[PDB]
């Protein structure tokens, strides 16, 4: 799951 | 232009990486964590799921519930169990298994967990901190109850650091000096 954090 | 969250309809900047948003693995668009009704803890856990579990926006979701949702719910419960199981199966925690919801022992945390009462990492951590801290406060002049207490504590802090890197057990309100 891609997030702004990753 | 095409940069707007589908759920709230508001614009987002290609450069604000302090924003809490997830990227749909299908169409590549971004969606606010808060618009999917996700707490910051959930967002962190998601940022930890395997590269194999992609977030998926509503319209790109074919079958509901969206798989990322069930995967997310399972991940929290499995991770919490992962930690508790290690605490339970350790030879250093034997004295905190049974006291002799606000559980006063690990068997109690165990029951509170299996019944699905933990919805956050914070409540689970705080319940354990209280139990560990209580043992520390009453282990007057005696090791393995003082020694063990510190290695179940170090053990707890480290185990939690492994499963929930983004979470701080050290800052818990229930620790005493
Ligand atoms: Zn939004
Ligand atoms: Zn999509």
């Amino acid at each position: 799951a891609r997030t702004k954090q990753t | 232009s095409g940069n707007f969250c589908p759920l709230c309809d508001k614009c987002y900047d290609d450069d604000d990486y302090e924003s809490k948003m997830m990227q749909c693995g299908k169409c590549d668009r971004w969606v606010h964590s808060k618009c999917e009704n996700l707490s910051d803890e959930m967002y962190e856990i998601l940022s930890n799921l395997p590269e194999s579990v992609a977030y998926t926006c509503v319209n790109c979701t074919e079958r509901h519930p969206a798989e990322w949702r069930l995967a997310l719910e399972k991940e929290l419960q499995i991770s919490l169990k992962q930690v508790l199981t290690a605490l339970l199966n350790s030879r250093t925690t034997s004295h905190l298994l049974r006291y002799r919801q606000q559980p006063l022992d690990l068997e109690g945390v165990k029951r509170k967990m299996d019944q699905g009462n933990y919805t956050s990492v914070l409540e689970f951590s705080d319940d354990i901190v209280k139990i560990i801290q209580a043992a520390i406060n009453s282990d007057g002049g005696q090791p393995e109850i003082k020694k063990a207490n510190s290695m179940v504590k170090s053990f707890f802090i480290r185990q939690m650091e492994r499963v929930f890197p983004w979470f701080s057990v050290k800052k818990s309100r229930f620790w005493e000096p």
